[PDB]
């Protein structure tokens, strides 16, 4: 048959997912931090390890300093970014880079450079026979499997919004906000200091994750909210920390996702995403809209808390015109979706034809991506 | 050296008595869960043949 | 909420059942690899994960497929000695120039799946044989 | 990098008249005054050691 599978590698800001071309789901998935230690070392005898990559640094966090290598969808240090592929080829799925394509994942709008240097990267040190770059919210469109729709994407860096008629993108009406969990994270330890917690260092930040992604949801309304908030404590909820300490965060379970919808809590002139979404929906065509308020797809691990697609179908609902219906199809797996979407791009035999070959990258340096990549 | 030998295997014993114990609890855990999952069968069942 | 109970069961079935499958038969044509190769030295291994602990079998392993004296292993019964040991099996590793990330001597010990099969699997694929 | 550590001599090692004492000087060195037997195990791995040893050795 002759036929090898193709790595599908997903790449975001928060976590790394890996496996291979046709299967359902990912093989590995592990979060995208690098860690070094920040203390003295006296046990002579002991091996050392300079660096520590994946759940590894999530276990032994406490003596370690962690660092995103992908921040807003864009990485700043490769070398983090090469260990990281490194441990995901070589540790998560034991498999050889050069028998496989590998197809990777970015953010719509970026600067030009990444392409090129992963391109590079890709071509030179791990020697893949072939390699592709593709927009995270097409995937999801496939995940979806409807050749026509919106997709919104919000992950742990970056928020974007395309539109798509029968297979067709409008490149102008694609909107990119900088908006994602990781400012929503900052945010919650911002507000948690209120009721006398501190907490200050990164594993503090992952603990400060830990509990939005435990103990958080969304207001239908969000002065109805705070009036019962305030009336009666019975909207609240205890979380137990590593070290056995009890802390109880009642009023803020609905204030960090509110800043989804309200940005000015963070100072951010930008508007909310129903607003941004409403906004790329207008900026189409008129006989396409039709179309398109009745496919809007969420997609991204951001858009997992409770009670986003009903406040999410209100308030669209508020801005579009009564005469037509608006729904919003949000699947259960949808924090993977962008991978299945990969993985169907992997599967179609008209994509074998769209490889990016090592003779074609040899004659026509980094600069190809963009001849032949969307 | 006796005396040494078995307080390694009572710690032992007492690992092995603890990890049984919480194996148990989940194993209740998953039958009730089990039980949880035909009743919600049969209330949809019922609503999809009507 | 219900939601999060089905993404739940999503990752729970699927991730885990296709990754540890995956594990365990390649741990199986692994092991079949190992023992093919450790049977000059008489030393057989039932169990991939558990007898390569204090890093005696990994030295045995390397002074087989090298054909190379390594350095003694540290005689001892501890802790400490079993990383030592690993300490000792991944410099002679750094010393043929093999590229291992994330790799360390506490990890070996301790026990963990995935970086002893990676590590296999670096041995097999990186690693030639001199004859 | 690409450095052995284990198989470099130790850094102190690296810089007659009387034949009576000087063996009485060899043999003063082992911790006892003669050496010990070659084929008895060291007094580390003899199962005699006060301190607990590693899970590992203790499963196997
Ligand atoms: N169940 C959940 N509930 C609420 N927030 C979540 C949940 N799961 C993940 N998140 C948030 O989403 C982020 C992960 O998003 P992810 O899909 O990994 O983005 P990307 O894959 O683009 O990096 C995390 O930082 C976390 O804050």
């Amino acid at each position: 048959d002759d036929d090898i599978a193709a790595l599908v590698v997903d790449n975001g800001s928060g976590m790394c997912k890996a496996g291979f071309a046709g299967d359902d789901a990912p093989r590995a998935v592990f979060p995208s931090i690098v860690g070094r230690p920040r203390h003295q070392g006296v046990m002579v005898g002991m091996g050392q390890k300079d660096s520590y990559v994946g759940d590894e640094a999530q276990s032994k966090r406490g003596i370690l300093t962690l660092k995103y290598p992908i921040e807003h969808g864009i990485v700043t240090n490769w070398d983090d970014m090469e260990k990281i592929w490194h441990h995901t080829f070589y540790n998560e799925l034991r498999v050889a880079p050069e028998e496989h394509p590998v197809l990777l994942t970015e953010a719509p709008l970026n600067p030009k450079a990444n392409r090129e240097k992963m391109t590079q990267i890709m071509f030179e040190t791990f020697n893949t026979p072939a390699m592709y770059v593709a927009i995270q919210a097409v995937l999801s469109l496939y995940a979806s499997g409807r050749t026509t729709g919106i997709v919104m994407d919000s992950g742990d860096g970056v928020t974007h919004t395309v539109p798509i008629y029968e297979g067709y993108a409008l490149p102008h009406a694609i909107l990119r906000l900088d908006l994602a969990g990781r400012d929503l994270t900052d945010y919650l330890m911002k507000i948690l200091t209120e009721r006398g917690y501190s907490f200050t260092t990164t594993a503090e930040r992952e603990i400060v994750r830990d509990i939005k992604e435990k103990l958080c949801y969304v207001a239908l309304d969000f002065e109805q909210e705070m009036a019962t908030a305030a009336s009666s404590s019975s909207l609240e909820k205890s979380y137990e920390l590593p070290d056995g300490q009890v802390i109880t965060i009642g009023n803020e379970r609905f204030r960090c996702p509110e800043a989804l919808f309200q940005p000015s809590f963070l100072g951010m002139e930008s508007c909310g995403i129903h607003e941004t979404t409403f906004n790329s929906i207008m900026k189409c065509d008129v006989d396409i809209r039709k179309d398109l308020y009745a496919n809007t797809v969420l997609s991204g691990g951001t858009t997992m808390y409770p009670g986003i697609a009903d406040r999410m179908q209100k308030e669209i609902t508020a801005l579009a015109p009564s005469t037509m219906k608006i729904k919003i199809i949000a699947p259960p797996e949808r924090k993977y979706s962008v991978w299945i979407g990969g993985s169907i791009l992997a599967s179609l035999s008209t994509f074998q034809q769209m490889w990016i070959s090592k003779q074609e990258y040899d004659e026509s340096g980094p600069s190809i991506v963009h001849r032949k990549c969307f | 050296s006796l005396n040494r030998r078995i307080q390694l295997v009572e710690e032992e014993l007492d690992r092995a008595q603890e990890r049984l114990a919480t194996a148990l609890q989940k194993l209740e855990e998953a039958e009730k869960a089990a039980d949880e999952s035909e009743r919600g069968m049969k209330v949809i069942e019922n609503r999809a043949l009507k | 909420d219900n939601d999060n109970s089905s993404a739940r069961l999503f990752e729970r079935s699927r991730i885990k059942a296709l990754a540890d499958e995956r594990e365990v038969v390649q741990k199986k044509t692994f092991t079949k690899w190992v023992n093919s190769h450790l049977a000059r030295v008489s030393c057989r291994i039932t169990d991939l994960y558990k007898d390569l602990r204090d890093g005696r079998m990994l030295i045995k392993l390397l002074e087989v497929l090298s054909g190379e004296m390594l350095p003694k292993p540290t005689k001892g019964k501890m802790r400490i000695h079993c990383l030592e040991n690993v300490d000792k099996a991944l410099q002679f590793l750094k010393e043929q120039r093999v590229h291992l990330e994330n790799m360390g001597s506490h990890d070996i010990v301790d026990g963990n799946h995935r970086l002893v099969l990676g590590l296999i699997w670096t041995i097999i694929l990186r690693f030639q044989i001199q004859d | 990098p690409d450095s052995n550590i284990y198989k470099k001599p130790p850094i102190y090692k690296q810089r007659s008249k009387h034949l009576i004492e000087d063996l009485i000087i060899e043999s003063s060195k082992f911790p006892a005054a003669q050496p010990p037997d070659p084929n008895q195990p060291a007094k580390i791995e003899t199962d005699y050691w006060p301190c607990p040893p590693s899970l590992a050795v203790v499963e196997t």
